[PDB]
């Protein structure tokens, strides 16, 4: 149970506090400035409705259709908006704010457990607090991260089933550090009895941070790449081990960087000296802004100690077991991709095609990258391409070549940071034999932007197989509650309508088809491959249309529109094409093929794979997994763009919820009989309704209800009755309830006019006796009047004393 | 609706007494019009009297006998609460479900909720029905509820 | 109707001031001028109309039964004025009596209000219908 205990100081809140309001009245309408807003009804003219607003007191008409219903205060800081009684876009942005603003930033909603940035560290996750998590249902204690772990682990044990924990969510909304709780937790519960297989599984976080984050303008340690990572458990519920799983990372950002924004975090810390033992390892000169891979965007970091971090991440390397051998070939390879941006060539001799400008950088890159500036630069311009039995020398100039190095940068860091991924699970795996496991993920969700481009597709169409994950389950969970209740009906699962758009893209007639296929084509451009895309699949699929303009004032270019279950995007297919295959010298690759540093071998060895052909096949590989599992969906939400707590910016919230997954969890979810009470709480909240109905002696709560409903003249299709409990359309105890307020305050009244007839006609009695009375004293007093104004009384009453 | 001409003798009978506790002619103050009815065995609401006529104050309006037959008939095809309509009302309170509630509670449903009742009339109908709240302070409400229908001259 | 009807008798003796066992239309007015104010001839005329037997002891009595007719007693008036007196105090308040005869019954007028309270008996507050009931009935004065 919960009271006052200090740990429930920013979960829990003063239930009593909060208990220190007319239906057809109050309502949302929608503001620019907040999303919606409250609002007292004033007068109606057909969809003209005409309303006040509590914080203004003005005046403006809105649509009736635009009119929102509100929650009774009965419903604020719910910790379950699965409960409220008006389920919406406003009904949930308000239990939302009024949470974070006192301090809650854990709210559920159905499966989901949507967590609100805090932008500020809380005792929430101390040792103790985990310890009242532990093995507690979720309506048994206050929405928490550690109840989503809790449940999900002892979910694993109780059921024998892989779990799966989904964390999603917008840049910079905190799902980083939600997994990493996640992971904390589950470690903390499931201990078992170089350092602690555990102590890998966290320090393995260090160097992941140094080629996978970055700061970027939403948040200032950004995990650039898709992860999951999946924890393995023994027989007794221990933790066997673990492994990780790479999706998408940014490759673009190891050459370009924006104005206050850098590059992976790990090329600063090769340059802040914190080492200098390494400096000439590395053939590095202790000032970033020097390299042009990297001086472009800003080169600081406010809370980042590019020297600290760096120490400790050499460390982690120790920790994890690289050999120094290793470390260092790491090391030298990220260093040389410093040097690669620096080696500058000249194209005018007298012929027009493109030669080097000095050696002494492509010597430094050589050295570290164990091969010869001379055959290293010779490829480079005049390349060796190979078709058939023949193999020709092309010749590029300056922008092909600049181009290329660029190229081998980018994809020398790809093929690098695999490669560690790849090691660390070699450690953090285990040799002994793992029962179950519970897989955490963490890929940026659904977001679309003002342009939209091939990166967003992936992004978008990734969450869309994601999302689409989401309906299915909840259609299972809804199934199997309703045959529960012998109530099921009318279905068909809700990952429907989710799959065109995604056959439009994965499929072999598919976009990402047309993308894969006219790469191998040599002259082939935008208009080629728009040409293909609008020929197959324009005017012939209704996901995809043409485009229609602007929805928001900073939109730009678009060249299709994508119906995805977030709402139509705009993506505009200009680079898809370069983007998509990445031209490296098929030669510079053969020569670093044959280098003689160990590491920058594996790097670039021979197979027997474009971006987009990659991604969909490691992704048919995590869906198959995640289907194989239990999910848990964790919803992570910026609440402004300004990294201020408390702060809550409604458009960028509201905006998130809607690709957020949680207003079509309200969708999928609207369709069957979303509020649903049980005949016992039904009787004591709607007897009220049908008094004179109930036979009188505490008959079975469905025939009260059965009762009470029939005789309310419930329509069928509004409700459908269960075995333990009474299924409604939404909405529908809405009515019930205002409908229970009028009775209500009308039967009070009627009791108060029955006692104020009682009092009255008691004293009828009274006032017809009285009267007489009256009229008694009236009259004498008049015969009195008329007798002493009489001239012979006063004539006679002088006739006597004597 | 139509009115029988012994329950109209009934209605003169009251109406008479009520003109003349304002003086005799023939008139009755509208603001005692729901009063009259109440003697007849009618339980109007306010909103109910202020629908036919009724009045807020004493001395706004007048009625001869004529204008009260239409405005009496009127107050009969009206809600008369019912023993369960009000029991489950009370039940609303009851969180236990023994029937009894904080005689504060009950304070406060009638002079607070509905149509609120002045603590006068309250005060009044405890002394009048004789509610009695136990040792801790709670009362049994189905009693009062019989007790209030019952009227002040039981059988 | 007993004792004073002889008193009546004995105001026979001053009624007769001249002694006829009679009093003319002036025998009256005779008896009035030696005393206070004096009534009209026309007060004498006009009046001839009120005697089913001209006039003596035994007609000052019957001529009189047409005024003294209508009264209720001591005990009955006593009792009606309790009945606006629910704790027994025997008094009711002054602002309440005057508020039940002005607005409710047969309404007295700003006048009969006027005169009815100039000799009410009224100590601090309190209108006191015990003695004000004498003094109706003539068991006080007037
Ligand atoms: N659950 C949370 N609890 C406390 N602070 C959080 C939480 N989620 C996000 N934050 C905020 O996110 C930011 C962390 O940014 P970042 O530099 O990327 O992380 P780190 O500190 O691990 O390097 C901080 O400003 C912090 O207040
Ligand atoms: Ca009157
Ligand atoms: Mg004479």
């Amino acid at each position: 149970i919960d009271f006052s205990d200090p740990d429930f100081q920013y979960l829990a809140v003063d239930r009593k506090k909060l208990m220190k309001f007319d239906g057809k009245k109050n309502c949302w309408v929608p503001d620019e400035k907040e999303g919606f807003a409250s609002a007292e009804i004033q007068s109606s003219k057909g969809d003209e409705i005409t309303v006040k607003i509590v914080a203004d007191s003005s005046t403006r008409t809105v649509k009736k259709d635009d009119i929102q219903s509100m929650n009774p205060p009965k419903f604020e800081k719910l910790e379950d908006m699965a409960n409220m009684t008006y389920l919406n876009e406003a009904s949930v942005l308000y239990n939302l704010r009024s949470r974070y603003t006192s301090g809650l930033i854990y709210t559920y909603s159905g499966l989901f457990c949507i967590a609100v940035n805090p932008y500020r560290r809380l005792p929430i996750y101390t040792d103790s607090v985990i310890a009242k998590y532990r093995g507690k249902r979720k309506t048994e204690i206050p929405p928490h991260l550690f109840s989503v772990a809790d449940n999900a682990y002892q979910n694993m044990v109780t059921d024998r089933e892989n779990q799966s924990c989904l964390i999603t969510g917008e840049s910079g909304a905190g799902k980083t550090e939600n997994t990493k709780k996640v992971i904390m937790y589950l470690a903390k519960v499931a201990c078992a009895v170089e350092g602690s297989l555990e102590d890998q599984i966290i320090q393995a976080n260090p160097v992941l941070e140094a080629y996978g984050n970055a700061k970027t303008t939403r948040n200032n340690n950004s995990s650039r790449f898709g992860k999951f990572i999946r924890i393995h458990f023994g027989p007794t519920g221990k933790i066997a081990g673990a492994d990780i799983e790479t999706y998408l990372l940014e490759k673009s950002r190891v050459t370009y960087q924006q104005s206050a924004e850098r590059n992976y975090h790990i090329f600063y810390q090769i340059c802040s000296n914190a080492i200098p033992e390494l400096n000439d390892v590395m053939l590095v000169t202790p000032d970033s802004g020097l390299y042009s891979f990297i001086n472009q965007g800003c080169l600081t970091v406010d809370n980042i100690d590019d020297v600290e971090e760096f120490k400790l991440c050499d460390e982690a390397f120790d920790i994890l077991g690289f050999t120094k051998e290793e470390k260092q070939s790491m090391f030298k390879c990220t260093a040389s991709i410093l040097h690669m941006g620096e080696m500058k060539f000249k194209q005018r001799p007298r012929e027009e095609q493109a030669e080097s400008d000095g050696t002494a950088e492509a010597e430094k890159v050589a050295f570290l990258c164990g091969i010869n500036a001379g055959d290293l630069l010779k490829a480079l311009l005049k390349p060796k391409v190979k078709v058939g039995t023949e193999m020709v020398t092309k010749g590029q100039n300056m922008n092909q070549v600049v181009n290329s190095v660029g190229a081998l940068a980018k994809s020398l860091y790809d093929r690098m940071f695999n490669w560690l991924v790849r090691r660390v699970n070699k450690t953090l795996d285990t040799k002994a034999k793992r029962n179950y496991y519970i897989g955490v993920l963490d890929i940026a969700g659904f977001e679309i932007f003002d342009f939209n481009s091939f990166e967003q597709l992936c992004i978008n169409y990734t969450n869309e197989r994601l999302q689409q994950f989401f309906n299915h389950h909840m259609f299972i969970l809804e199934q199997e509650e309703y045959k529960k209740e012998g109530i099921a009906w009318e279905f068909i699962d809700f990952g429907m309508d989710l799959q065109m758009c995604i056959d439009l893209i994965e499929k072999p007639m598919g976009i990402l088809s047309i993308l894969e296929e006219e790469c191998m084509f040599p002259k082939a451009d935008d208009k080629s491959f728009q040409d293909k895309l609008y020929q197959n699949h324009m005017g012939k699929n209704r996901m995809f249309t043409k485009p229609g303009k602007p929805t928001r004032p900073n939109q730009g270019p678009a060249h299709f529109e994508l119906h995805h279950y977030a709402g139509n995007v705009p993506y505009s297919i200009t680079g898809w094409l370069e983007k998509n295959k990445d031209p490296i010298n098929e030669n510079v690759v053969a020569l670093l093929g044959a280098s003689k540093e160990p590491l920058v071998a594996e790097l670039f060895k021979a197979p027997e794979q474009t971006i987009s052909a990659v991604h969909r096949e490691s992704l048919n590989k995590l869906m198959k997994n995640l289907y194989s599992t239990h999910p848990h969906f964790v919803r992570c939400i910026i609440p402004n763009e300004l990294k201020q707590p408390g702060l809550v910016d409604a458009e960028l919230v509201l905006h998130q919820l809607q690709c957020n997954g949680v207003l079509e969890g309200i969708r999928i979810c609207r369709k069957g009989f979303p509020s649903r009470l049980i005949y016992s709480e039904f009787k004591q909240r709607y007897s009220i309704l049908a008094p004179n109905a109930i036979p009188q002696g505490f008959v079975d709560g469905k025939t009260v209800s059965e009762k009470i409903l029939a005789g309310l003249q419930m329509d069928p299709a509004e409700y459908r009755l269960g075995t333990t409990k009474v299924f409604f359309k939404a909405g529908v105890l809405g009515n019930l309830e205002e409908m229970r307020d009028e009775r209500l305050s009308k039967i009070i009244s009627m009791f108060q006019a029955h006692i104020r007839g009682y009092l009255i006609r008691k004293a009828y009695k009274k006032l017809q006796d009285q009267r007489i009375g009256l009229s008694v004293i009236q009259r004498n007093i008049r015969k009195w009047l008329v007798l002493r104004n009489w001239q012979w009384w006063k004539l006679y009453s002088k006739v006597k004393p004597l | 609706p139509k009115l029988s001409q012994d329950e109209i003798d009934d209605l003169k009978d009251v109406f008479e007494l009520f003109d003349f506790w304002d003086g005799r002619d023939g008139a009755v103050d509208a603001f005692k019009l729901g009063d009259v009815c109440r003697c007849l065995g009618i339980n109007p609401r306010n909103e109910d009297v202020f629908a036919v006529g009724g009045t807020h104050k004493m001395g706004e309006k007048s009625l001869p006998f004529e204008e009260f037959l239409p405005a009496y008939e009127g107050l009969m095809d009206c809600e008369q609460g019912t023993f369960a309509d009000y029991m489950e009302a009370f039940k609303t309170f009851d969180r236990e479900g023994q029937g009894f509630i904080s005689g504060a509670e009950l304070r406060h449903v009638l002079t607070a909720l509905g149509e609120r009742l002045s603590d006068e009339d309250v005060d009044e109908i405890i002394k009048l029905t004789d509610l009695q709240e136990d040792l801790e302070g709670n009362v049994k409400y189905e009693d009062f509820v019989k007790k209030v229908m019952a009227g002040p001259y039981p059988d | 109707p007993q004792k004073q009807i002889q008193e009546m008798k004995e105001a026979f003796s001053m009624i007769d001031v001249d002694r006829d066992g009679f009093v003319s239309k002036e025998d009256i007015k005779a008896i009035s001028e030696q005393l206070g104010r004096a009534p009209d001839d026309k007060e004498l005329t006009a009046m001839l109309k009120e005697a089913p037997g001209p006039l003596n002891f035994t007609m000052f009595l019957s001529i009189f039964s047409d005024k003294l007719s209508g009264t209720d007693s001591e005990e009955t008036i006593r009792n009606a004025f309790a009945m606006f007196d629910e704790q027994e105090t025997k008094k009711l308040n002054i602002e309440y009596i005057k508020d039940l005869l002005e607005n409710m019954g047969d309404n007295f007028n700003k006048d009969e209000m006027r005169m009815t309270f100039k000799e009410a008996p009224v100590e601090g507050g309190k209108f006191d219908y015990v003695k004000f009931t004498a003094m109706i009935k003539g068991s006080g004065e007037e």
